[PDB]
C-alpha cells in the first residue's frame, strides 16, 4: 500500500489537531494500492477513542484504478474539553510497510 | 552489413560532363576530419578534411 | 431436448433463470446465445464446499428447492434444509459470477518457467478489464428527489437517546414529508425548497439555541438543527451508470 | 547554515517539550534526495537539568557484568532518545546503578552511567543484603523507581533546585525487601508537551504475593487502593484517560478463569458496579501476565501464553496469538511507526503493528539477557550489557527488521497437497497422518500467523494466502487448509 | 547511416531500458523574456516507468541572474 | 462477515420488547405533541402540528463466533452508527397518483433497552430509526449500511412493505383475515414436493404467496 497525503502539515505521521467551539477539521487521505484490492470493502477501518466528545464524518470513494479516497470531517459535540485519537489502520495491508496506521490526536482545547 | 547499411549518392554523371576544377582546392590543415553544421539550417554543412565540400543538400 | 423446462424466471435486466422437471437450474444471458448449466455443476460443487468451510448456516448437506426469484437483478432461491433439530426454510443467494468463476476445466496450456513448466490457463475474455468513465448522474438521470433528515443531538454523556428523543425524531420527519406533500400548491412561494418556509424567521437565532445547547442549558438536552432536515439537490454520492433513465424531446446522455 | 534558537524555540522554561524531526532535502517543491533525522532541545528537558548521582568510571562499569540479572528501559514519553537503563542484580551486588543517554543507544561509549545508592540511603531506613532496582518509570515531569527496598518518587522535574536529584520514599507498610522485588509499575506512556487542564498522569504498583495493586494520580506521594472491597487478583490495573475508566485484569487462583472489567472512574476513584458486563477469557488462557496500551492510543492488548488486542475500552477481545507453553516476558513499542514487539519465552520475538489482527515472527534471539528498544525516529535497538547493537543493515526510514539476519519462515514440516478450484485461486491442504498422536497434531496444522502471509515455491512458486480453514472431519486425512490467490 | 537506438539493444552491450515513460513540455518551442521586476511560469509533465523512480531535476545555466522555484505535483 | 438484522416496532413498545410487530397500521398517530410542548429552547413554534408515524426501525448486527449485543456494544464504543436510506416505489395507479419517487436518508439513534442493567452504563443497546411512509405507495426498500466507522458491516437490502391482509380482533392481537395462523411447518411438506413459480406484479407486489 501506498499513502498519499497532498496537504502540508498533515504528512507528519504523528500530529495533533485542536478544535476550539464550532470549530470543524477536514482532511483527506488517498491509498494506492500496489497490487490487487479488496474492492467491494475500503482498505481502511478507523475507529475512535472516546467518542463522546466528537462527531466525525467519513465519506469514501473508489475510482477507475481502485485508489481510495476518503475525507474525515471531526467536529466537537459540545462545550467541554478532552482528547480523542482517530486510528486508521490498513486491515489488508501486511506488517512490512512502513505505516500501517495513523493515529491523529484531536484536542478539544486553546491551541 | 552490422550497424548501418552502405549506400553512395551520385548524381549528374548520367551522361559524360566535362567541367575542370577553376583554382586550388582547400584543403583542412588539421589530420584529423571535421563536419561542422549551420545550426540553424541542418542542410547546410561543411566537410572539412583532404578536401573541403560545402553542400547545400544534406 | 432430452430435458423439459418447468418454468422461467426473469430479471427484466437481461439475465434469465431456467427450472426443470430434473430441478437443475439453466442461466441465459441475452448478450449471448448460450445457456449455461449453473447448479448441478462443478463451479457449484466447490462454492457448495467452500459454503461447508466457512460453516455457513444457509446451506446443508441435505435440502430440497422451494423456489427462486430475482430481486434487484440478484437470483435468491428458497430452500428448506434438512438439518438434524434445525431444519428451516431459509431464502439464500445463488451468485451465478462466482459459480462461473470456479467452473473449472478451462482451456490451459503448459508454459515454460525458468527451467521449470507450470500451467498457465489461457483466457477467453476478449478484454482484460472494462471501466465506465464520464458516468451521468444517477439520481438527476433517474429523477429522483432525495431528502435528508438526521437525528436530533444529545447532552447525554454516554450519547444515548431516551424515548422521548426518539419521539423528537419521529415528528421532525414526519413534518419534514409533510412539507414534502404541501409544496405541491399552485402558488409558486418566494423561495424554492419547501423547507424554507419551515425554518423561515427561526434561522435568525441559531447561535443562540445552539449556545444553550454547548452549555447544555437547553431544556431536555436535544438540540434542533436547521441543516439537518433538508431536501438535497445536488450531491455527489454512488456512481455508475444509472438503471433508469427519463427521456423528453430530443434530450441527449452519454456513456 | 546557522539558525538563531529564537527561530524555532523562542522560550526556555523547563518542560516537556517534543523532540523535532528534521529532513534535509535538495529542493523541498521538487522533493528529489532527502535525509531523516531528530533534533532535541538541551535547555526544556526536564530529566536532563538534574544530576543523577556518582557517575562510574571506566573500568567500573564492567564490573557490574559478571553481576547483572535483568535490563530494563524508560522511554521518557515526549522525547525519546532520552531513555534510562536500569541494571535487576543479584543480591551480592549492593547498590543501585542507572544509565543514561542522549542519542538513542547509537553509540554505547556515549552512555553515562551513575550511582544513585546514597540519594536512596539518605532516605532509606530498611537496609538489606540486596537493594538493586526492581523497575523504573519515567514519566512527563516526575521519574519512579521501585527499588529493592522500596517506591521512590522524584520531587520534580520541572523546577530544579538542589542541582542533585532528591528521591523521597513513599510508604506502604509490611512490605519486605520480598513483597518489593516481586512487584512492577504500569504506566500508560502519553506525551503532555503543553499539559492541558485535563491530563493526569497515572503510575500503578502491582506485586504478587491488604491488596497487591495500589494506583496514585499526578505527584505520586499518596498511593491508594485500587480495588475496595474466592478473591481475585489484580494482575494489571490502567486508567483509561480518554474515557475516564479503569480497567482491570483479574485472574482467579484455584480456577482457570481470567476477566477485564472496566468501571467508571467516579471522582478520581474506581468505583464498583462495572461499566458494562466483563468480558470472560476461555479457560484455555492458562496463565496471563500483563495489560497495555499502545502508546498515545486506545489499543489494549493483553499478553501472557496469549496475545489478545481490544478495540474499543476493553469490552471485546480478539485473540491473535495462541502460544502453548510459552509465555510473553516483555513487550516493546514506539508511538512512531506503531511497531509492537512481543519477546516470548524462548527467545522467539512475534511483531505486530496497532490495530492488526495479523501478525508476524521476527526471528529467534539466543541472547541470555537482553531487550528490545525503539527510538524517536522507529529504529530498533537490542541492549545487553556491553553491548548496544542498532542493526547490521542500516536503511532510510525505521524498519524493524534490521537487527536479525533474515526474515524466518513460518512453514512447518507436513504434506500438502493442492487444488484448483478456478483460474486464480488454490486450495492447499494439510495432511496429518492417521496414527498421528494427538499431543502431536498441532506440528502439521496451518495457525493463525499464516493469514495474509505468502506462501513460496522452491521450483517455480508464489501466491497470496487470504484465509485459513480448520476443518476436522470433512476430509479424511487432512485438518488444515488455506484459501490462497495464485501470482 | 547508424541507428543508434536500434544498436543500443545488442545482447553483448546489455544496457538497461530507459526509466522515465514521457517527458513534455511546450517550453522548447518559443525564448521567454524576463523584464524587471517580472517573473514567468513555465510547465512540464512527465510521466514515470511502472517501477523505475526516477528523479527529475531543473537547472539554470546562469544562476547568478535567474532564480526558480519548481514544484512537482501528482 | 457481520450482517444486519432489521425489525419493526410499535411506537408505543420501542424499547420493551424486540420482538417483530407487523406493518398492520397505514395511519399517522397523534402521540407526540406533549413532547413537543416540554421543547422549548429549540426552533420549534407552538402554531405548526406535529405528528408522528407508527413503527419503528430496530437495528442489530450479527459476526459469527459472537453474541449479538457485545457486537453492538462494541460498534458504539468504536462509534460506528447505521445510515438507513428508504426508497419508495410509486403505485401503478398513475391516473390517481404521481409517478415522482422520493427517497429518504436517515442515520440510526442508538438507545439501551429498559432491563435490568447489572452494569451501570451499557446493556442490550440497539439502533433505532422512524418508519415514514407517504400516500400514493405501499413498497419501500430499506438499505442499511455504517457510517464507516467502526467494524465492517455489508450494505444490506431489507424491504418493509404494507401488509393489507390483517385484521384487529377484540384482544386486539394482530391476526390475518384471509387464513388462520395454526399451522407450522414440518420436514414432510418440503419432502416431496417439487420447486413451483412465485408470481407477482414485478416491482409494485407488496405482499408474496406461494401456493402449490
Ligand atoms: C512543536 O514544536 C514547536 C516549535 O516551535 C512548538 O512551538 C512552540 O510552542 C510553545 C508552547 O510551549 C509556544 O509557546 C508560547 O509562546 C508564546 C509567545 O508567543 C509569541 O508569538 C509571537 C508570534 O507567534 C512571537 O513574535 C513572540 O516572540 C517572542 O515572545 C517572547 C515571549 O516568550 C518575547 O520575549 C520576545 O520579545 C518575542 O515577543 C512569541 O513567540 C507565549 O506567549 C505563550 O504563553 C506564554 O508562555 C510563557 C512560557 O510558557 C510565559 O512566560 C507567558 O506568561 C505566557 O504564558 C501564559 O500562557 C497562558 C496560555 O498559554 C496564558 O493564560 C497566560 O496569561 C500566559 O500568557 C506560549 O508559551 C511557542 O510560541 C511555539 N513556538 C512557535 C515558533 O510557534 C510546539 O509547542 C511543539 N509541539 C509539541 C506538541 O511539543
Ligand atoms: C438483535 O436483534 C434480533 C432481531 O432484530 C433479536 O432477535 C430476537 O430476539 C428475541 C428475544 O426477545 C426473540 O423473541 C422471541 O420471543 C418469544 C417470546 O418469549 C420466544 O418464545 C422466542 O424463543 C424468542 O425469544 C426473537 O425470536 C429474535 N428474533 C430473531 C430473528 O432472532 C435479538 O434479540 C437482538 N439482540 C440484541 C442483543 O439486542
Ligand atoms: C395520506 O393523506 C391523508 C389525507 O390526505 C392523511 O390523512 C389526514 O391527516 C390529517 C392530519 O392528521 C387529518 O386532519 C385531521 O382531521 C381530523 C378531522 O378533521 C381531526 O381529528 C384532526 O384534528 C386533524 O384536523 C385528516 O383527517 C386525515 N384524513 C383522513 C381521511 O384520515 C394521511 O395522514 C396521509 N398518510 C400519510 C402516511 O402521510
Ligand atoms: C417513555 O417512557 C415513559 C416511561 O418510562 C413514559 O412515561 C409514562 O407515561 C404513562 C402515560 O400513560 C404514565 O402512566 C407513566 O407513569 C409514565 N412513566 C413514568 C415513569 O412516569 C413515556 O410516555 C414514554 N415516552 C413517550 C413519548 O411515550
Ligand atoms: C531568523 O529569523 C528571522 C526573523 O525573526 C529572519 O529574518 C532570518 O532570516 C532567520 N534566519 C534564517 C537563517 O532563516
Amino acid at each position: 500500500y501506498w499513502i498519499q497525503q497532498d496537504s502540508l502539515d498533515f504528512m507528519s505521521l504523528n500530529l495533533v489537531k485542536y478544535i476550539d467551539v464550532g470549530n470543524t477539521i477536514d482532511f483527506q487521505f488517498k491509498i494506492i494500492p500496489k497490487a490487487m484490492s479488496t474492492f467491494p470493502i475500503p482498505p481502511v477501518s478507523m475507529v475512535v477513542g472516546n467518542p463522546g466528545l466528537v462527531e466525525v464524518k467519513t465519506q469514501g470513494v473508489f475510482d477507475l484504478n481502485e485508489n481510495y479516497y476518503l475525507d474525515i470531517h471531526v467536529s466537537g459535540r459540545f462545550f467541554q474539553k478532552g482528547s480523542t485519537s482517530i486510528a486508521l489502520v490498513l486491515w489488508e495491508g501486511s506488517s512490512k510497510c512502513y505505516a500501517i496506521t495513523l493515529l491523529p490526536t484531536i484536542k478539544s482545547s486553546c491551541s | 552489413h552490422t550497424l548501418c547499411r552502405v549506400h553512395t549518392v551520385r548524381t549528374g554523371k548520367v551522361f559524360k560532363s566535362n567541367i575542370q576544377l577553376q583554382g586550388d582546392p582547400l584543403f583542412y590543415a588539421f589530420p584529423n576530419t571535421f563536419v561542422l553544421k549551420n545550426v540553424c539550417k541542418a542542410d547546410i554543412s561543411v566537410y572539412l578534411g583532404q578536401k573541403v565540400f560545402l553542400t547545400i543538400d544534406n | 431436448k432430452e430435458s423439459t423446462i418447468k418454468y422461467m424466471v426473469n430479471s427484466f435486466k437481461g439475465q434469465m433463470a431456467v427450472v426443470t422437471e430434473n430441478e437443475e437450474i439453466w442461466y441465459f444471458l441475452e448478450g449471448g446465445y448460450d445457456v449455461y448449466q449453473v447448479v448441478p455443476s462443478q463451479g457449484w460443487e466447490t462454492y457448495h464446499n467452500l459454503q461447508k468451510m466457512q460453516k455457513s448456516s444457509f446451506h446443508s448437506e441435505d435440502e430440497s428447492l422451494v423456489s427462486l426469484f430475482f430481486e434487484d437483478g440478484k437470483l435468491f432461491q428458497l430452500v428448506y434444509l434438512f438439518d438434524v433439530g434445525k431444519e428451516r426454510l431459509v431464502k439464500r443467494l445463488l451468485p451465478v459470477g462466482t459459480l462461473m468463476e470456479y467452473n473449472l476445466p478451462k482451456p490451459f496450456t503448459v508454459v515454460n518457467q525458468g527451467n521449470y513448466q507450470a500451467i498457465s490457463f489461457t483466457h477467453t475474455c476478449p478484454f482484460k478489464e472494462i471501466h465506465l468513465i464520464d458516468v451521468p448522474k444517477k439520481h438527476h438521470a433517474s429523477r429522483t428527489e432525495s431528502y435528508v433528515a438526521l437525528p436530533p443531538l444529545v447532552s447525554e454523556s454516554l450519547g444515548f437517546h431516551n424515548n422521548n428523543t426518539l419521539a423528537v425524531y419521529q415528528g421532525l420527519v414526519y413534518y419534514l414529508l409533510w412539507l414534502h406533500s404541501k409544496y405541491d400548491k399552485p402558488y409558486a412561494d418566494p423561495v424554492h425548497d419547501p423547507t424554507w418556509r419551515w425554518w423561515q424567521h427561526k434561522t435568525k437565532d441559531k447561535d443562540y439555541f445552539f449556545y444553550l445547547f454547548s452549555n447544555r442549558l437547553a431544556a431536555e438536552g436535544i438540540y434542533i438543527n436547521m441543516n439537518a432536515y433538508q431536501k438535497l439537490y445536488n450531491m455527489s454520492g454512488d456512481y455508475g451508470i444509472p438503471d433508469l433513465f427519463f427521456l423528453d424531446k430530443g434530450n441527449w446522455f452519454t456513456i | 547554515i546557522d539558525i538563531p534558537r529564537q527561530n524555532i524555540t523562542v522560550n526556555t522554561d523547563i518542560a516537556a517539550v517534543e523532540q523535532w524531526m528534521i529532513k534535509i532535502t535538495m529542493h523541498e517543491g521538487l522533493n528529489i534526495y532527502d535525509t531523516e533525522g531528530t533534533l532535541l532541545d538541551l535547555v526544556r528537558e526536564p530529566i536532563l537539568q538534574w544530576n543523577l548521582g556518582r557517575v562510574l568510571t571506566e573500568m567500573e562499569v564492567r564490573d557490574l557484568y559478571p553481576e547483572v540479572n535483568d535490563i530494563k528501559v524508560t522511554k521518557s514519553p515526549c522525547a525519546n532518545d532520552v531513555a534510562l537503563i536500569g541494571f535487576m542484580m543479584k543480591p551480592s551486588s549492593n547498590g543501585v546503578f542507572i544509565g543514561k543517554t542522549i542519542s538513542g543507544f547509537w553509540t554505547y561509549k556515549e552512555c553515562i552511567w551513575h550511582d544513585l545508592t546514597e540519594i536512596i540511603y539518605a532516605e532509606l531506613k530498611d537496609e538489606h543484603q540486596g537493594l538493586t532496582v526492581i523497575d523504573l518509570v519515567l514519566t512527563n515531569h516526575f521519574l519512579v523507581i521501585l527499588t529493592s527496598l522500596g517506591l521512590y518518587v522524584s520531587s520534580d522535574l520541572r523546577y530544579p533546585t538542589t542541582s542533585q536529584i532528591k528521591l523521597s520514599r513513599a510508604e506502604f507498610c509490611g512490605f519486605e525487601r520480598v513483597d518489593y522485588i516481586r512487584g512492577n509499575l504500569w504506566y500508560n506512556e502519553k506525551c503532555f508537551a503543553n499539559r492541558e487542564s485535563f491530563e493526569v498522569d497515572y503510575v500503578t504498583i502491582t506485586f504478587n504475593r491488604s491488596s497487591s495493586c495500589f494506583f496514585s494520580k499526578e505527584p505520586f506521594l499518596h498511593w491508594l487502593p485500587c480495588v475496595f472491597s474466592s478473591i481475585p487478583r489484580v494482575i494489571t490495573f490502567l486508567i483509561d484517560q480518554e474515557t475516564d475508566s479503569g480497567i482491570y485484569l483479574f485472574n482467579v487462583q484455584d480456577t482457570k478463569e481470567t476477566y477485564v472489567t472496566v468501571a467508571m472512574l467516579k471522582d478520581g476513584k474506581p468505583s464498583p458496579r462495572p461499566k458494562f458486563p466483563s468480558f470472560h477469557f476461555p479457560s484455555t488462557f492458562t496463565l496471563p501476565l500483563g495489560m497495555i496500551f499502545h502508546p498515545r492510543s486506545h489499543f489494549l492488548y493483553v499478553y501472557g501464553s496469549q496475545i489478545w488486542v481490544s478495540m474499543d475500552g476493553g469490552n471485546t477481545f480478539e485473540m491473535l496469538c495462541n502460544l502453548f507453553s510459552h509465555h510473553v516476558t516483555k513487550t516493546s513499542n514506539s508511538f512512531y511507526t506503531s511497531d509492537i514487539v512481543f519477546i516470548v519465552e524462548d527467545g522467539r520475538i512475534l511483531t505486530t503493528k496497532a490495530g492488526l489482527t495479523t501478525y508476524s515472527e521476527l526471528g529467534i534471539l539466543k541472547d541470555a539477557i537482553f531487550t528490545l528498544y525503539y527510538d524517536q525516529l522507529g529504529y530498533i535497538h537490542k541492549l545487553t550489557p556491553e553491548n548496544f547493537d542498532a542493526g547490521s543493515k542500516l536503511l532510510g526510514h525505521g524498519n524493524s527488521g534490521s537487527i536479525f539476519g533474515k526474515r524466518p519462515d513460518l512453514g512447518f514440516e507436513a504434506i500438502l497437497v493442492p487444488q484448483y478450484i478456478s483460474t486464480n485461486e488454490m486450495y492447499f491442504f494439510a495432511h496429518v497422518p492417521l496414527t498421528m498422536p494427538t499431543n502431536i497434531q498441532w506440528k502439521k496444522r496451518f495457525k493463525t500467523i499464516h493469514l495474509g502471509k505468502t506462501i513460496e515455491f522452491s521450483k517455480t512458486g508464489l501466491a497470496n494466502i487470504k484465509n485459513v480453514y480448520m476443518h476436522k472431519t470433512e476430509p479424511v486425512g487432512f485438518q488444515t487448509s488455506i484459501h490462497t490467490e495464485i501470482i | 547511416t547508424v541507428n543508434v537506438q536500434s544498436s543500443l539493444m545488442d545482447e553483448k552491450l546489455a544496457l538497461q531500458p530507459c526509466n522515465v515513460e514521457l517527458l513534455e513540455s511546450t517550453m522548447i518551442n518559443t525564448m521567454f523574456t524576463i523584464d524587471m521586476n517580472s517573473k514567468l511560469k513555465l510547465s512540464a509533465l512527465m510521466i514515470p516507468r511502472k517501477g523505475e523512480n526516477p528523479t527529475p531535476l531543473v537547472m539554470v545555466s546562469n544562476p547568478h541572474a535567474l532564480g526558480f522555484k519548481a514544484n512537482l505535483n501528482e | 462477515h457481520c450482517t444486519w438484522l432489521l425489525v419493526l416496532n410499535k411506537f408505543e413498545k420501542v424499547g420493551l420488547h424486540l420482538s417483530k410487530d407487523r406493518f398492520q397500521d397505514h395511519e399517522p398517530i397523534d402521540t407526540v405533541a406533549k413532547v413537543f410542548q416540554k421543547l422549548t429552547d429549540s426552533p420549534i413554534d407552538p402554531s405548526e402540528n406535529y405528528l408522528s408515524f407508527p413503527y419503528y426501525l430496530q437495528i442489530n448486527f450479527s459476526c459469527p463466533g459472537q453474541n449479538i449485543e457485545e457486537l453492538a456494544r462494541k460498534g458504539h464504543l468504536m462509534g460506528m452508527k447505521p445510515m438507513v436510506q428508504i426508497n419508495y416505489m410509486y403505485s401503478v395507479n398513475f391516473y390517481r397518483w404521481e409517478m415522482e419517487n422520493v427517497q429518504i436518508l436517515m442515520e440510526a439513534a442508538p438507545m439501551r433497552s429498559t432491563g435490568y442493567c447489572p452494569a451501570e452504563a451499557m446493556c442490550v443497546l440497539n439502533w433505532y430509526t422512524p418508519m415514514p411512509f407517504k400516500n400514493g405507495s405501499v413498497v419501500s426498500s430499506v438499505d442499511i449500511y455504517t457510517n464507516g466507522i467502526g467494524p465492517f458491516v455489508s450494505k444490506k437490502r431489507f424491504y418493509v412493505n404494507m401488509n393489507g391482509f390483517l385484521k384487529r380482533d377484540a384482544s386486539g392481537k394482530s391476526l390475518f383475515a384471509i387464513g388462520y395462523e395454526s399451522l407450522v411447518l414440518k420436514s414432510s411438506h418440503f419432502r416431496l414436493s417439487k420447486s413451483r413459480p412465485l408470481w407477482y406484479t414485478v416491482n409494485h407486489a407488496p405482499v408474496f404467496i406461494l401456493g402449490g
